[PDB]
DNA sequence: TTTTTTTTATGTACTCGTAGTGTCTGC
DNA sequence: GCAGACACTACGAGTACATA
């Protein structure tokens, strides 16, 4: 708040203690138990998708390893070591950006200095970021180092796709996996962020931001920063909706209903309104397809619908119980063929209109009238 | 067409572009769209000869200057050419990168600099994208010349950069007269060759000059034998060759004329072969003709596009699938809906 | 220019060393045994200095200068060993061998090994320059028809009692890998000091370390042996051979099969094979293949092959090693194949 | 000589301030708000179609970031830093054509040199255009810097295809999407340019140029230069209509009428006549698709048909009256797949012939003569 | 620090006598008999999959060859040579991490010591680990050394891929191939290790840990340590089951099993989990298509199982037997259509869900 | 018994031979 | 001086491997 330096939310709000990490209860509990009880393994591999915390948790473990109060599961913020780690100036936290130092010569250099003891630290940490980037010779140079490391050196690896690492490396190092974050967790974290930082916000905009960056919190933080930029320094529903290009679920389902009940004039009116609003036509097709898929899923089971669409939940049910699944299959196929063939239509508006007209003509119940003359 | 023959059907456009280049109102990156053998190479050569040396009278060649001596001998270092390695078939991005950096290192002789890509359709994605900034912001008095047979095949990000010029095919009667003067063959054969090459007199001249006419007549005889018996496999003996895509295009043209005859179109494309089109119309159903045409076009495209694909296997598979289709009670394919 | 088999090598070795010995073939074990025997008899004849050079486009070529003809300072007779590349010599290697042969003398014995030379290279100038001076040794892997006899012979060499079932198991597991077979015989001699060999453990001290070639796979397809074909495909996939070579090797024979089947309705296969120049080893195999298969099965095979080729050279996918498998089952003792799975 | 070389409109008319943008207001508002406040970021990724403005937007962002007046939402051309950024030769603005240098060695050298302090500039701006062509090794090399860069470093990336970029790189930057320009905006920009250049123009020619630009302003400028070169120094309706091969008569309408009537002889005669005059085939298919769209709309709503095609209204009314919607949909689908198939079988004439034959195949062509 | 001292289960429990190596009976027996009869080959090359004891058995060989009590299959721990083998500081044992010393310079420097007699051992023993990666010229030097090896030097090469080794070295080395450890042996030694330490355990949990590791003992022990860390000091069935669910990777097989049984809730949960475990949807659908192809092929001939499905054979056999070929063909066609249709759909998770729903709709399950 | 057999474009490492560059040592 | 030696570092070439 008071910091005139508008630090990026992706950087300012990096986790400080294990209490500041949202989600990933598996890895958090595992590390807390393996650091309170002891038995610290000599190699870790955090495998997960983008922007889930593959590096910050490694830094938290580094803080928890060599702290002035001993090996602790609660990284303090008072002693010099933890603050030096956070500032990135710490002596023993050797942050090996494996993307740059990927050649086997650099790995040999790293292994040469492994035995030279730590300075002002219980352990020396070799935090190798993006290990899946090293060359094959670099991968294999550190085998006997990983299997029998010195008592004061601990590796902490962090990769996006562990499948590209050789199988023996997956054997040697612990394999911790970080699941993608859920929508509710992202929304709660963003509410925390926009409450700590004095920025007014609206819950619907926060839900939209959380859904638009599914599975990755850094994506959500970047989108929230860009929405703050797009808005007048506040996260409002209108600003987020206009920025994302998404169309509000209520109005897309209104178009879907107008298509299902064979009301051509309502379809045309809603199309004209969307054209006036400037929403991308392909985005409109995407939203209609997503809603049709959600209808199919709620036909599969009523539990398939979460609170995310709660605003129109009733309408959703009123579409699930009134039409057979075969109609949904036909509608999805027609709209998807339309999306596939859109880029070659005379215009995107022309293509979307023609696709909707085709879905209207070919739909089974109360189809369009045919010419009176045979 | 051995090398760079001046073409009368090129004379108008030429002077027009000179009128644009002489007045300093010409785009740096000009994309030529012309048929294969239309003469775009000669147009680019004449333009480069005008550009790269001391200003001549204002038209024709550049006279007897150092520029002409270096250009005719192919020694001018300000005349960069992009041609695929004969061992390869595509413009490696390394060649384009080297040319662009050499262009960035300023000219060697007096005057402007000219970069000419011998064919835009042969650019790979990396090679095509390595030219984007250079086309957008040429260093200083740098003029590009890209030749292609269809701008749509080229990347959209490159078609934006270049001002597009169109070399329209000459009127069919004039091209027929020109070819009859150049080559002594009957009118029907001449017309069929011209329509086969989409009205490109240079391509028809190339077809006549080589053995392509003998290959076409051999394919015609093989088709005449195979159509009534239903033994299309023998056509393999005439279809497998380094020029397989062209012969597949000829086969597709024959099938198109067969469907035309079924619909009784007033215009055809294989004028000098009425017997084959009559036999194809008689012995084959229109749906079968359409299916065979689609399969042949698909196989030709697959042969031409995917580099390194085995010709023999594809041609044999096409012939066997056609054999299967000719048998009664076999479901024909439809275009991917 | 003498020609010999490894079994006869001692006969030439105990008679007297020639100017040079050429060890041509593709068996690591046979070539290694021949080279070791030549080196041993040379040491018995008083050859002490051994220098090994690998023929490579970038390797050292100091071997020419190594023929100093002045070893007399110590006067230790030299033996020179050359390792030819996988594809054999090239032109540059040709003149290198010319100038090496031109400097040959009595004090030096030359040992040359590598893959068997083709007819185009068997008339090379250096090889001719070794006429009346060289002993070629033929080391080619015995096929499964001849392999069990060789296994029994080597078992008798080690004075081990080999059972027929054990011989069959070892032949099946170690096909195309003679060195592995020798190692297995040594290992089973160490495991059982009694000397007998029976099923309960020879089926235990063995692995599927067989090495195959695409020709073996195509032969298995022609003979319609599904199990052997699938095992060969798995071994080739594990070895890492490129799928394109498999595609071409099968394409040649499949196209020949299609043409022969088409022509069989009008001409006896005996004349058709001779017209197409089919060797006596493969005439009967292709005859049985033609008698087993119908035109429909061959058409399905070529359709599957085309789809595999397209998905290999266009999508760059790794599904090829699966599709080939189906193609295997498509052509062996009632394929009973499908359409959606291939078409 | 003010133009030593032809400063083509695609280069002379590059925007210099934020007020010269043709209407990318959704991203401009965010940029202006960020620069006005302290909210500044270290990684901007502008994406969208070709010739839409993202390189110009990035250059304007650099000008605003480095001008000595301050961090201004509107950069000042008087500033020396702006004077040098608008041209080349700026010690801070490092522009790298990513496709030109895709090798990981160049990216590694750049990331080695990023450590040094900027020279006389507030921020060392790295503008990497065409970023989607970088080798995956360079992509992974650009991860740890973009996440915690030095304060004095700002990264500006531009690409025409966000999908080709790894998701990790997208996850660290502000993704701005530049919508394709509508017809009206392109026409207004073109009329403003041509009025500023003292070159005569006609409204119909400008409308045709905007329509054929396909939403890209660089395409519009290139087409305008085509018209200038082939229009004797003026943008005239006749010149642009001739160069584009556009249709002024009812050739497309007569062709589709013959096709829906299943008169193959008439269809092929009309296509031969079209080949005689050299009408561009892609435009013909686009016009046919548009006419079929209008047919479907009038079948759904006759009022909608009331449009520019008033002089031919009766024909489309009759076609809508006599043709079922399913047949129109099948025709549109066939013609659309055919349009997808034009850059196949390089002789495009027989490509359109294939498409027309496929369209004709649906209705019965039986020799059975009946009224 | 203030946590007493707890080593790593992978490095600890490494065998120190030939009787402590579990499995690989043939290699140990052959080595024992060879050392008993005095028949020792010049070079021993070990090979096999990861974590089956190649390095450990080679280290045991090096300890045995220089034991003062004599060359034996069971070297004592008494000998100071044996103790120095334990500590890793033995003058006569030369451990060369060939994965690090690949260059010909270092290899030649370390191979020029063959001329020097052993300091305190009968044989100068080289343990060249990870021999597969080694420069070509280093292979030339090693071959030249092995061709005329001194009688007081024995080589102990170890590797994971023996194919990369040149044939000239293979033909001179007695090669011992080590099998992937059987599940029962892995479970037995895991039980014994957990009992020797003061760690409680459960039978089903132990079986799950054994099955999770793909026949490699190091994998089993690493997962054991990770589960103990996650299990709050106890190897409990629920905790390890949840851990392995988080680390579960073969999603496609479970997706196929749920799809063929028309279990909508199960397939929805599985795809939700596969979404949480961030992956590529195209890759998942390609894997599903390939598994269906394999199931269709196996029904025609069992030999289609091959070697890749060694850890998957049990479920695939049941799937092939219990499902008619027509249903498999229909599922393959549906999934192929879905994969062709996937990129144009909404976000690929939606497309995969829709394709799975399309496949599920065929069965009459309600 | 004998020969038979390959898809490129672009990029990234790895390792050895040869040369170019510094510098400094008793020569 | 000092130039050769010796180190040291860089560059080409041949080879192996990855991704699309
Ligand atoms: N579990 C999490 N809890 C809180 N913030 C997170 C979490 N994961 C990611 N973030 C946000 O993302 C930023 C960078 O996260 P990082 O840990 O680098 O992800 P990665 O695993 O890709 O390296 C953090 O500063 C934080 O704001
Ligand atoms: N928003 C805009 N305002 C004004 N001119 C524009 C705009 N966008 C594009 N242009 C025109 O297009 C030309 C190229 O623009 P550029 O910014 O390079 O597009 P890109 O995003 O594809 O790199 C400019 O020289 C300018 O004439
Ligand atoms: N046969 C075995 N018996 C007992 N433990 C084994 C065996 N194989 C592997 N291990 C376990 O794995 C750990 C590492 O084994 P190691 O022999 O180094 O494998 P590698 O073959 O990859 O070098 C050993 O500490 C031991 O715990
Ligand atoms: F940004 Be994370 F390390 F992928
Ligand atoms: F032409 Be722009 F950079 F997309
Ligand atoms: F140490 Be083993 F080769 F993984
Ligand atoms: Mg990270
Ligand atoms: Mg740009
Ligand atoms: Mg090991
Ligand atoms: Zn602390
Ligand atoms: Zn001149
Ligand atoms: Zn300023
Ligand atoms: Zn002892």
């Amino acid at each position: 708040g008071p910091h005139m330096s508008y630090q990026v939310l992706a950087r300012k709000w990096r986790p400080q203690t294990f209490a500041d990490v949202v989600g990933q209860e598996h890895v958090l509990t595992a590390l807390a138990n393996g650091l309170s009880l002891g038995r610290i393994h000599h190699a870790y591999l955090f495998s997960g998708t983008r922007g889930v915390g593959k590096t910050s948790i490694a830094r938290l473990l580094a803080k928890g390893l060599n702290c002035e109060t001993g090996i602790t599961a609660t990284p303090c913020g008072v002693c010099d070591n933890c603050r030096e780690i956070e500032q990135g100036r710490f002596v023993d936290l050797i942050e090996i950006d494996a993307a740059s130092r990927t050649k086997v010569e650099d790995t040999r250099d790293l292994l040469d200095n492994v035995q030279y003891a730590p300075a002002r630290g219980r352990f020396k940490v070799y935090l190798i970021d993006e290990v899946h980037m090293l060359s094959r010779h670099s991968f294999n140079a550190l085998l006997k180092t990983l299997e029998e490391p010195p008592e004061h050196v601990k590796f902490l690896l962090a990769t996006t796709d562990p499948q590209k690492l050789p199988v023996t490396i997956l054997s040697r190092c612990l394999q911790f996996h970080l699941k993608a974050l859920d929508v509710e967790q992202i929304r709660h974290q963003l509410e925390h962020i926009l409450n700590e930082e004095h920025i007014a916000h609206e819950p619907r905009a926060l839900q939209l931001l959380a859904r638009a960056a599914e599975g990755s919190l850094r994506d959500a933080l970047s989108l929230t920063d860009q929405a703050i930029a797009s808005g007048d320094g506040q996260v409002s529903t209108q600003a987020v909706s206009a920025m994302l290009g998404t169309l509000d679920d209520d109005q897309a389902l209104s178009l879907v209903e107008a298509m299902v009940e064979a009301n051509g004039e309502r379809v045309m009116a809603l199309i004209n309104e969307a054209a006036a609003r400037g929403i991308e036509w392909e985005a409109l097709l995407v939203e209609m397809l997503g809603l049709l898929h959600r209808i199919a899923m709620v036909q599969l089971s009523p539990a398939a619908l979460g609170n995310d669409m709660a605003a129109i939940e009733l309408r959703m049910r009123e579409l699930a119980r009134t039409i057979p699944p075969t109609d949904i299959q036909l509608y999805y196929q027609t709209l998807l063929i339309g999306r596939k063939e859109l880029p070659y239509a005379p215009d995107r508006r022309m293509g979307v209109e023609m696709t909707l007209l085709r879905a209207l003509a070919f739909h089974p119940r109360m189809p369009l009238p045919e010419p009176e003359v045979p | 067409g051995p090398h760079m023959r001046w073409y009368p059907w090129l004379r108008p456009d030429f002077e027009k572009l000179v009128a644009s280049y002489q007045a300093g109102r010409g785009h740096h990156a000009l994309l030529i769209q012309a048929l294969p053998g239309m003469g775009d190479d000669a147009l680019i050569y004449a333009l480069s000869r005008y550009l790269l040396c001391q200003q001549p009278q204002g038209h024709k060649s550049c006279g007897h200057c150092r520029g002409c001596q270096l250009m005719q001998a192919g020694t001018h270092p300000d005349y960069y050419t992009l041609a695929p390695e004969k061992g390869k078939n595509t413009l490696g991005v390394d060649a384009v990168r080297e040319v662009t950096e050499k262009l960035n290192e300023h000219a060697r002789l007096g005057g402007a600099k000219v970069v000419w890509v011998t064919d835009a359709a042969l650019l790979t994605d990396a090679a095509a994208n390595a030219l984007l900034k250079t086309l957008e912001e040429p260093p200083a008095e740098t003029w590009f010349f890209l030749a292609t047979r269809e701008p749509e095949r080229l990347l959209a990000t490159l078609r934006s950069r270049c001002r597009l010029h169109y070399l329209a095919p000459p009127p069919e009667q004039y091209a027929v007269t020109w070819l009859s003067r150049e080559v002594t063959m009957s009118q029907d054969a001449l017309l069929a060759a011209l329509r086969l090459s989409a009205g490109s007199p240079g391509a028809a001249l190339a077809l006549f000059q080589g053995d392509n006419w003998q290959a076409r007549e051999t394919l015609c005889q093989a088709l005449a034998y195979s159509v009534p018996s239903g033994d299309w496999y023998s056509l393999l003996a005439a279809l497998n060759h380094e020029q397989a895509p062209a012969r597949l295009h000829w086969l597709a043209t024959l099938l198109m004329d067969a469907l035309k005859r079924h619909h009784g179109a007033a215009q055809v494309t294989n004028v000098d072969v009425p017997g084959l089109v009559a036999e194809l119309a008689n012995h084959l159903s229109p749906s079968r003709l359409q299916a065979i045409l689609g399969d042949v076009c698909h196989i030709r495209e697959q042969l031409m596009s995917v580099t390194g694909i085995n010709r023999e296997l594809l041609i044999t598979d096409l012939l066997l699938r056609i054999e299967h289709y000719l048998q009664p009670g076999v479901v024909l394919p439809v275009p991917h809906l | 220019m003498i020609r010999l088999y490894p079994e006869q090598l001692r006969a030439q070795l105990n008679e007297g060393l020639r100017a040079a010995y050429l060890l041509l073939g593709n068996d690591p074990l046979l070539l290694q045994e021949s080279q070791d025997a030549v080196r041993q008899v040379a040491a018995a004849q008083g050859f002490e200095e051994h220098h090994t050079f690998s023929i490579d486009p970038n390797t050292d070529w100091n071997a020419i200068f190594s023929l100093c003809q002045a070893m007399s300072l110590f006067a230790s007779r030299q033996t020179l060993l050359l390792l030819l590349p996988e594809n054999g010599p090239n032109a540059a290697i040709n003149e290198q061998l010319l100038t090496l042969t031109g400097l040959l003398h009595d004090d030096l014995l030359l040992i040359v090994r590598g893959n068997k030379l083709s007819k185009a290279q068997e008339n090379a100038a250096w090889f001719t320059a070794l006429a009346n001076r060289s002993v070629q040794v033929t080391c080619q892997t015995p096929e499964q028809a001849q392999l069990p006899r060789w296994v029994a012979a080597r078992a008798k060499q080690l004075n081990l009692e080999l059972d027929d079932a054990a011989n069959q198991v070892l032949c099946y597991c170690y096909e195309g890998n003679l060195l592995a077979l020798a190692q297995a015989l040594e290992r089973l001699s160490l495991l059982w000091p009694d000397g007998k060999l029976t099923l309960p453990r020879v089926e235990q001290a063995v692995n599927d370390a067989a090495h195959f070639t695409p020709f073996h796979w195509v032969d298995a397809l022609l003979m319609g042996k599904s199990k052997r074909a699938l095992h060969i495909l798995q071994q080739l996939r594990l070895e890492g051979s490129e799928p394109v070579i498999l595609l071409r090797t099968l394409q040649r024979e499949l196209l020949l099969l299609v043409n022969l089947k088409r022509q069989s309705a009008h001409t006896p296969l005996r004349a058709l094979f001779d017209k197409h120049r089919v060797w006596q080893n493969r005439r009967g195999m292709m005859g049985e293949a033609l008698n087993r298969l119908s035109q429909t099965q061959l058409r399905q095979a070529v359709q599957l092959l085309t789809r595999t080729e397209l998905t290999l050279k266009q999508d760059y996918g790794q599904s090829v090693w699966a599709e080939l498998e189906g193609l295997s089952l498509l052509l062996c003792h009632k394929p009973l194949a499908d359409v959606f799975i291939d078409g």
